[PDB]
């Protein structure tokens, strides 16, 4: 399988940004986040258009997927200085409750 | 009287009989883990709910909570949100070895109070999510009418058949879905603890141990407590010619002696079924229903 | 048993007339050589209903009234009783005759016959019964009950408790909009279930059951004080009354017991004061280091009866 | 209210024809009266639920345009017995009658 992410950069304090994650190979999916120094955290998750959001991103971040194009989105609205990190989209292992598939991901830093 | 002294002794034997303990057992009661008291706390509260409205031997109750989610790991969360339904999944792999002894299972979830609910009354439905392929994706279990704005309460569903497959085919344990009722051509305003945010959603699996598995319909005629045939023909045995139909019905009756120890024994009726009669007064017909007329089985009590 | 049969017959004779509140049996009973078939039809629907259900307002007998489906005459200016659509069927009843008797209605049963469809697409379906409602921005149907039917199985009768709906229909005639037999389907496949009288002696019909007013003249802890069949308190403190220190919880439970003498002439042969309803009991005990949270059935006597 | 029908005439046996009924402020249906024979309710729509007669089952279809408030009657595969004057009818505001009728058009199958 293959996972390629895009979108992300520097955004004005309080702005918005849409991250993307395309699956170019062969399905619960989600987005992860790792701030400098801090450990990983599952920010958002899509699956059975069912969603799982984190508490720090609820009502601000939105997850979506285009089952036609096989791309998972992440609409980061009302950003805060604490949302700065590298974002890794992940897919589900064919039959397990694993993740297995990850990508390099892009980094976002809000001022 | 002093027959209370017998109830006490009959209860002493009834306890050890259902547990199949030839004699009573011991830890210290000064410190019993709270996790153990929670299993007792949930089984008690469950029966308390049923009160508000192979069977003899006791049943062991196992409590399987919702999997704890740690966002730093590579685990798929146990809950998924949607304005119209919630998805919860349990990990029941520990009981796969004991699947051959499961008798009944109930998924218990606590419904929080939503003082800001739009609709004050809603019908929620419980589904077993299924792995499909192409063009069902879910199976109906049970529904319930809940009050979204009422004081918090616990809601239970009999999910025995669904949990049964999960213990056999681990690849089918896709969880439950609490969907809002749709008349098939409104948001779920009911909030549940652990899903919409000591009230964790959990399963209560109830097994019957193997050593407790050994390993009166129409009466094997006998002279102990046992059903006895009695057919009353209204014209023959009652001299009544005003009942046009039925011409006669099997009334039956209970008779016999039950062992002594339960308190004192009596051979009485257990379940009774009503009787329909068609009679007449003047030229007017009366097709009426009389309850508790047919003895179908007997018991001792 | 020789003298025990002799009494049941006499106890049943009184029990029949007691539930009918007839001080003596009827005298001017007509002759069975000509009983209208419509009367035998009511006996058949009440009988067949109770046969299916096999799978002090309750003591006295109940009069059964049968309201069939309105007959449609296409030459007149009447709205048909049935309306079709691939996903539901609509039936409406004329219950105006029982509006005078609404103050005595106890239970109503909607009985419809499910035909056999040997060429059904899906062999099993869940059908739902709704009460049609007059509405904007508000409901158009009310849930009653659902049922799982076998579309290809032998014909069978299906009954629903539609008491509350007939209650409204008997009070507000402008709400008698009928029933709908809709397919369950998750959320907003055709209805493969065929019904006699709707998809074409198996007519859809209501079974109203009343309790006459003249029959309205006339055992938890009431148990005041008494010495007849009546519940008696018994609380078992495990340590005190049994010397048992291995059950950690509950420390004690109200076991209770039934006692007293029952009269003879008795809702149900000689009577005995026994227990009716029992409720299970949960205990937490221990063997070794293993905890056991177990369930014991039939441990608490909550009510007594005579039988 | 007002009821206006159209689309009636002569069709060869086995042909088709679409009748219309325009409405004025529900349940509506169509009646028919053959020469000599009395009225008969052929079709009725209501709750888009439909009631068809047994003699037209599998041939006639009823519909309604909630925008235009017009009830249609798609009569396909006509037979020599489908010859009559067709009267569409509406429902009284709250009663289980019909009350409102129209002049209706004539159909003649060969
Ligand atoms: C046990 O149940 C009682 C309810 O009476 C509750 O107050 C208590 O917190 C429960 N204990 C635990 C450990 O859940
Ligand atoms: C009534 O029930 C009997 C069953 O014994 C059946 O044969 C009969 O057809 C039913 N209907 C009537 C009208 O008798």
């Amino acid at each position: 399988v293959q996972l390629q992410e895009s979108g992300g950069g520097l955004v004005q304090a309080g702005g918005s940004l849409r991250l993307s994650c395309a699956a170019s190979g062969t399905n619960i999916m989600g987005w992860y986040r790792q701030a400098p120094g801090k450990e990983r955290e599952l920010v958002a998750g899509i699956g059975y258009s069912s969603t799982y959001y984190a508490d720090s991103v609820k009502s601000r971040f939105t997850i979506s997927r285009d089952n036609a194009k096989n791309t998972v989105y992440l609409q980061m609205n009302s950003l805060k200085p604490e949302d700065t990190a590298v974002y890794y989209c992940a897919a589900q292992n064919r039959d397990g409750w694993y993740f297995y598939y990850w990508g390099q991901g892009t980094q976002v830093t809000v001022s | 009287d002093q027959f209370m002294r017998k109830r006490i002794e009959a209860i002493r034997g009834q306890i050890l009989s259902k547990l199949k303990l030839t004699s009573p057992p011991y830890p210290e009661p000064e410190e019993v883990p709270p996790e153990v008291i929670s299993i007792y706390n949930s089984t008690r509260d469950l029966l308390q709910e049923k009160a508000s409205r192979e069977e003899y031997y006791a049943k062991e109750v196992y409590k399987i909570d919702m999997p704890p989610f740690f966002p730093s790991e590579n685990a798929i969360p146990p809950t998924f949100y949607r304005p119209y339904f919630r998805i919860v999944r349990f990990d029941v792999s520990a009981m796969e070895k004991r699947a051959s002894n499961l008798v009944k299972a109930e998924f218990r979830v606590f419904r929080l109070q939503n003082p800001k609910a739009r609709v004050p009354e809603q019908r929620i439905e419980l589904y077993q999510i299924l792995k499909s392929k192409d063009l069902p994706t879910q199976r109906y279990i049970d529904s319930k009418v809940v009050k979204t704005r009422a004081e918090g309460e616990w809601l239970s569903f009999d999910v025995t058949d669904a949990v049964h497959e999960w213990l056999h085919h681990k690849d089918r344990n896709l969880g439950f879905k609490i969907s809002l009722h749709c008349p098939c051509c409104e948001e779920l305003e009911a909030r549940f603890a652990g899903i919409d945010g000591g009230k964790t959603p959990h399963l209560l699996l109830m097994l019957l141990p193997s050593y407790r598995l050994e390993s009166l319909d129409a009466c094997n005629v006998q002279d102990n407590c046992c059903l006895r045939p009695l057919y009353i023909d209204f014209k023959r045995d009652l001299g009544w010619k005003w009942i046009h139909e039925p011409k006669g019905y099997n009334a039956n009756f209970c008779a016999g002696a039950c062992p002594y120890l339960s308190a004192s024994p009596c051979c009485v009726s257990q379940d009774l079924e009503p009787l329909t009669i068609l009679y007449y007064i003047g030229k007017t017909p009366k097709i009426e229903q009389l309850s508790n007329m047919i003895v179908k089985s007997c018991k001792c009590s």
